[PDB]
């Protein structure tokens, strides 16, 4: 991945807080989870 | 110019290629070897296999693989769902041959050396922790555990009791029983068919049969609730909808988009989404409801996913559910049906436009359907769905065993019987 | 009167000039370290900021303006309630060893 | 030489018996436990149980520990889902000092921030040590799956509350569920007058009934987890009757009719109908026993089973079939007499030990509020007829089930089957 | 501590509700 994805993997680190209705928009999964981890690419999950 | 040419190999392989003359070309080997095929004594093997790329293979060492892949500046990404893994390589169309050779070495002749796997087993914990930082991962895993009994219940990630005990022999057996020439699809975007056939004859000669057949994922209807303590309670209540690629599947997708599935205008109000409007008239606090549709080969799961505050969660579960019941007796405006069909057709076309999305769509089509249908066919199928089918849809969801998964401060979340 | 001489010495001490609260100037023996550990989070953070700012001022050999000096009646005794308890516990242990 | 059962106007129940024993044990039993934990303050009961040596209002932690150890006394905080029992044991000439210590600990604690925060680490160690026995995790999952709330709360702090149980939660728990009306002060080897004096001298500071909990709804879940170990500790239960009822004694008799626990070291459980039924069939190492757990509001009754991973399907099923046979009038009066004799022996045998007698009398004071002599318990047990056991078996069979399993669950059947 | 015989497993099937217990001088115990 020439591109380093977008969000990297800070294990042992807090996630982005929430607390706004607009910021919580469409966070409700609508499709089955799929995971993508590979050589020279940050891991990602998509639902 | 050119078309998605399709040719099923005598072995059982299906090669489809599309030469779009793009500057970069991608190749995806889609293997019907997801996590649904893990038995009870080898759970998590598929996860490690997903992270097992770049390990020393038979023809190329791990150092050689990494240096060759990244010196060109290419890609090696494994995308795994509950039913099908997919190795994917991406580079310029000039250096595609080396990428194909590396992909075929890592997917056809792996070694799984003892020290390599022993070192790699630590990465399972890191991957699980990173993925589970998103509560939706935990919620969906619990949902799959509490909905399906045997086959689909297996998690996409290695359970904590198996981290460190995934023997290389387990990986070898998994590959030999699932990485079969009749369960895979070598899909190429930006290449030509003869080139893809030569690499097919290059190694691509595993047992050729259909491998170890899975089991029909029986329904459970259970309820898994965990109290993790984070304020935002995520809950999800589903029922067995239908198998993918069926008329009921299209009706359930139309129903999903009628109810509302994610936002369209960034920071809008989800006015079209009936669930959002129904819930908003109740709780006046930050929430998010959306129809959750899953369509696997053997069966499916249609339900509602609600992120809500801990105190209000029950109301969010109740009113939204009532909204679906409103459709069950029949309150679907034909305007709403037409709008949902337009949203579905759009979402499909805008998912196909991306090269990666096109590759995944063609891979899934090859694995499940066995053929490829042009977007016009899918749009016509969606248009063929009638309102009566969307009304089944609602009746089937309402009257059935409901599997529910919840996470957060579950002090007020209703149970399945409530 | 005695309080007059106390106030005069408070002025002449100098740690009021660096915005330093009285208990900040105490030596740190085992009892004092244990007392500081026992401090609540807000008090600990204020103490560490005051100490760091005073260290800066002494490194640059300057004092804050006349207005931002800790006064005699604004000099609360925050360490004392914990230090006295720590001393009592130590005395109890010694008396049991007695 | 008898057991006095005075009740103070505060609701405190002072019971004392002068056995003229060389050592004496004093126990304060409180209607407090996991069943009264709210969702927000889960794990508070476990931390309180681990919090008995902290600095009190009139006795420092060092003083408490050194004073209890100098006289060689013991201080336990045995806790259940519906009761927390503080207990001091020491020579009958030094009981006053430890009695003062326990009275300070229960009535007037401080819960200092530094000490509580430092001791939060003990919660994880204690939970791990307890969970090293598979039975603990299985029973906790059983309560979680069977009951929607109240009794569902586990005796051990959830992993997400380890380190977040603030002293304010402990203070609220103490001032709410430690009121006089919900406590019972018992003494073995002590005189009643001094017990009354210390009771009205310490425990009078907090009165009233206190914060009342809610009922225990019975969901009927099937919490399942895969722990990899070969043995599959499964447990299938249903809603029994509440304690202190005729149906409670009927279920207790049914427990020994089915067979619960061994009686001969390395025996074969010949009288145990469940063991004999399962033995015909699976020729693999296993164990099956009846399981009874009667709480105040309601209770659970079922079968507990350890078996090989592959054999789990049969052992759970076959044993279950045995209960079915008991339901359809296949219970002989001889087995009823044998079970009644076993129950009578077990009751007269648990109160044999001084600690066992203290626990029995403490539970009686807490729940019933009036002590019952062992002979009356034996008469109640004998009053149970065969028909009541016969349903008892029907109520177990024709009721919503609750299953908790562990280990390699590959072949373990689900509650639907 | 494993078990691979009936005699060792005998008495391991709990039939009474769990009762946690920890002391100040005595190690923690469960039943």
């Amino acid at each position: 991945a020439a591109l380093p994805a977008t969000s990297e993997s800070p294990v042992l680190d807090a996630k982005r807080s929430f607390l706004c209705r607009e910021s919580l928009s469409g966070q409700a999964a609508g499709r089955p989870l799929v995971a993508s981890v590979g050589l020279n690419v940050p891991a990602s999950v998509r639902y | 110019p050119q078309d998605l040419e399709f040719t099923r190999l005598p072995n059982g392989l299906v090669i489809a290629s599309l030469e779009n003359y793009a500057p970069a070309s991608r190749i995806g080997l889609f293997i019907k070897a997801g996590s649904r095929y893990e038995d009870s004594n080898n759970l998590g093997t598929s996860h490690l296999l997903r992270l097992a790329s770049s390990l020393t293979t038979k023809g190329a060492s791990s150092f050689k693989i990494t240096r060759g892949i990244e010196a060109v500046g290419g890609k090696l990404s494994v995308t795994s769902t509950r039913e099908s893994m997919a190795y994917t390589v991406e580079c310029l169309r000039d250096d595609i041959e080396i990428l194909m050779e590396f992909l075929l070495n890592v997917t056809a002749a792996p070694e799984f050396r003892r020290w390599e796997v022993a070192a790699l087993q630590s990465q399972l914990r890191i991957d699980k922790a990173v993925a589970f930082q998103n509560p939706q991962a935990q919620v969906l895993e619990n949902l799959h555990a509490a909905a399906y009994r045997n086959a689909l219940a297996n998690s996409l990630y290695c359970p904590d009791y198996r981290i460190g005990k995934v023997t290389p022999d387990q990986l070898h057996y998994y590959v030999q029983n699932h990485f079969t020439s009749a369960r895979m699809a070598l899909i190429g975007l930006g290449v030509s068919h003869p080139v893809l056939k030569q690499v097919a004859e290059r190694f691509l000669n595993m047992r050729g049969g259909l491998g170890l057949s899975g089991a029909k994922a029986k329904y459970r209807g259970g309820e898994i609730r965990d109290q993790n303590g984070d304020s935002l309670v995520h809950a999800a209540l589903v029922a067995e909808s239908a198998a993918t690629g069926s008329a009921e599947a299209n009706a359930f997708s139309v129903l999903q988009h009628v109810l509302g599935a994610g936002p369209h205008v960034k920071r809008g109000s989800n006015a079209t989404s009936s669930l959002y409007q129904a819930v908003a008239k109740g709780v006046h606090q930050p929430f998010d409801v959306s129809a959750f549709n899953a369509s696997y080969s053997d069966s499916g799961l249609f339900g509602i996913y609600t992120i809500s505050q801990a105190a209000s969660a029950g109301d969010v579960i109740k009113s939204a559910y009532d909204q679906v019941k409103t459709i069950a007796q029949g309150n679907l405006s034909n305007t709403d049906v037409q709008a949902a069909k337009n949203k579905l057709k759009a979402g499909y076309l805008m998912s196909v436009e991306s090269s990666e999305g096109f590759l995944d769509e063609v891979g899934s089509q090859a694995l499940v359907a066995g053929s490829y249908v042009q977007p016009s066919t899918v749009l016509q199928q969606i248009d063929s769905v009638a309102d009566a089918d969307v009304i089944n849809a609602a009746k089937k969801f309402v009257s059935g065993r409901k599997s529910m998964a919840a996470s957060g401060n579950l002090g007020h979340t209703p149970f399945v019987d409530e | 009167w005695l309080e007059g001489i106390r106030k005069w010495y408070y002025n002449a001490a100098g740690f009021n000039k660096l915005g330093l609260m009285r208990d900040d100037t105490i030596y740190e023996d085992d009892d004092v370290k244990e007392a500081i550990r026992r401090l609540p989070e807000n008090l600990y953070n204020d103490r560490v900021f005051r100490i760091k700012r005073a260290l800066d001022l002494t490194m640059r050999q300057q004092i804050l303006p006349k207005e931002q000096w800790t006064k005699y009646e604004e000099d609360k005794f925050y360490l004392e309630p914990y230090l006295k308890e720590v001393i009592r516990e130590r005395k109890e242990r010694e008396e049991w060893a007695k």
